[PDB]
Formats: structure tokens, sequence, C-alpha cells
């Protein structure tokens, strides 16, 4: 909903902001996740929960 | 397999020196106990983190995440409780002369 849709940008300025922060941090904690896919390794990342 | 086996035995050394650790007590004028030999012990806890320091750079320390970490948690907690332990047990003993 919000990289598919433009309006959204000019409409939701400032929480759309906060949507790529969040993004970054999913994404990044997602790689982490990637470069690794063991369950314990994933579940012994540091402040994962 | 000779790089990861000194981990165990070294992880058992602390394992086996706490369990085996005695806290040091001597009567105060037969009112109560006090605990003598600081520099013996803060070199005994100092010394294991700087070993276990070593096992995070130790590429064979994945297999062992959770355990020497948990070490970690206790060796800096004892540090934190002692510290203010040595202070309280000296003003505690000036203070009630």
């Amino acid at each position: 909903i919000f990289t598919g849709s433009a309006d959204i940008k000019h409409l939701l300025p400032v929480e759309t902001q906060r949507f790529q922060s969040i993004s970054t941090e999913f994404l990044a904690l997602m790689k982490k996740v990637s470069k690794s896919p063991l369950v314990m390794d994933v579940l012994n990342i540091q402040g994962v929960q | 397999a000779q790089g990861e086996m000194a981990l165990e035995e070294f992880l058992k050394q602390i394992r086996e020196v706490w369990n085996t650790y005695e806290l040091d007590l001597v009567n105060y004028q037969n009112k109560c106990r006090l605990i003598r030999g600081w520099d013996d012990l803060f070199n005994k806890v100092k010394e294991h983190i700087n070993s276990v320091s070593a096992m995070k750079l130790s590429p064979y320390y994945k297999v062992f995440e959770e355990d020497a970490l948990s070490w970690e948690d206790k060796l800096n907690r004892i540090m934190a409780l002692f510290d203010v332990w040595i202070d309280v047990q000296r003003r505690w003993v000036y203070l009630e002369g």
C-alpha cells in the first residue's frame, strides 16, 4: 500500500516516513535471518524478541 | 577437533571453580563474620572475563553462544554484587566502631 501507491506520499507524509524506518529495521533483521537459516542462530540473535 | 575441545575444559574450569569457590569468613569481635581476600577474587573474575573475550573472537564460538554468554551474565553480576559489597562492608566496619 505504501510503495505501490504514489498518492500516499503526498497525502500521508509523516507516517509514510515512519514506515521505511520500520521497513529498514525489518529488512535488516530479515537479512540477518537470510544468511543464517538455522533456527537456533536466529533464536540466538541479540534482542531478537 | 582440538580447536573446539578447549571450549569444554575451559568452560568447565569456570564451572568447577565457582561451585568449589568459598567465601572466606572471619568472626568480627564475636558479633558477625566478615569477608576478606578481595584481590585474588577480583583477579579471578576478570581473568575469566578476559578468557571468555578470547573465546568471543574464536571461530568456534558459534556452537557455544548460549553457555558462554550465560557465564558473562553471571560473571558481570558477580562483579556488580561484590563491587558494592566490599564498599558496604568497609563502611559498616568503621561505622559500628
